[PDB]
């Protein structure tokens, strides 16, 4: 394999959460390349909600039938207080507040994953803010494969 | 996607009526997973909807018997 | 790399089976490019009489209409037939010399939607859609393998 | 499709009012415009339909002149 993008996965997960403030912040990637089949935590920062913490963050089934699948699809942001597709389990993760998301898509110009914050406090940034943080580090993962 | 709309049923039939209740669900597992759907597929190919749904459901039946995998 | 050309050995082969036993006047192997995204879609083998409005021309690279009844057709799972509608034939203008087409999609390794077999008459009988189906679908399975 | 769906506005804008109108189309051709058109996007993506309808027809328009294509 050629790893290099997880390089970059991590430095951009590392401005988006500082900037944004989060509490928990990851990067997820799709497989097989094209399908979306699965889906895995390539990098978090912040504290790992409870439903998912000492349990494998990855080869996660997607469901392409939530909200944020389609969403993305149509090239727009993706936020909620209770539906979090993604993320490793099935129980509900109530303790989270907030989740503001964003796809990125690789140098094939296809969907390959999302860069997503977390909130457990209800007290967040602008959304505005969010987009701006979560578009710039997007562009840098589509131009890194 | 441009996914073979017959690949596509027997794999999320397989997804969801067998690989959802994997207990150890991980990267390589996945991959084992498709690598094993992807290979029966091909080399027959279930020819409708009705028979991708239920061809996908009992071939990753048996594939979590073979590798002898942990599920519920 | 020569991956296509490996490819097109096989597709050079299929061909010739479909083409003779189906009894078609015109057949030809169609195969999208860039992988995956489909913008653009080419002859890589032919068998038979062009017709008029591609001959002496470029048969490579002409560009993919989405839209078109038979690319979504393909996508949700069926054979694709019409006496008019010919998405893929590499020109702008009607064929009114064609009678007949019949397609099946093939994919390839990664069961992305990869290009299509197709069969084309210019007399108006042709022989059922039946015996057609199960000779486009045959040649499909050894494409797809094929990558 | 899962394509990134501003870029798939972006290149179907240049092909409809320019690539179509291209009097040699050819595997190479074809290839060098994707090829442009994916570079140009990645580098300053658009954000809306409406630009990316705008840019990637001006975008193509000005490739066709740089390389010297023949229209009509």
């Amino acid at each position: 394999r050629t790893a290099r993008f997880e390089s970059v996965a991590l430095e951009q997960l590392q401005i988006v959460h500082i900037s944004s403030e989060a509490d928990f912040s990851a990067v997820y990637s799709f497989r097989p390349k094209n399908l979306n089949y699965f889906v895995d935590i390539i990098a978090y920062e912040g504290k790992l909600p409870s439903t998912i913490s000492e349990k494998s963050l990855g080869g996660y089934p997607v469901d392409k039938t939530m909200d944020e699948y389609t969403v993305h699809l149509n090239g727009r942001h993706y936020y909620s207080n209770s539906k979090f597709a993604f993320l490793p389990t099935k129980k509900p993760t109530p303790e989270i507040n907030y989740m503001y998301s964003c796809p990125y898509f690789n140098l094939d110009n296809i969907y390959a994953g999302t860069i997503t914050m977390y909130w457990y406090r209800n007290d967040h940034i602008s959304n505005d803010r969010l987009e701006s943080i979560c578009a710039q580090a997007a562009r840098i993962l589509g131009r890194a494969k | 996607m441009n996914v073979d709309p017959h690949f596509d049923k027997f794999m999320e039939s397989g997804i969801r009526h067998v690989y959802m209740l994997f207990e150890n669900k991980s990267v390589e597992s996945s991959e084992q997973f498709y690598s094993f759907m992807r290979t029966t597929y091909k080399n027959d190919p279930c020819s409708s909807d009705f028979e991708c749904i239920e061809r996908g459901a009992e071939m990753a039946q048996s594939y979590a018997r073979i590798m002898n995998i942990k599920l519920e």
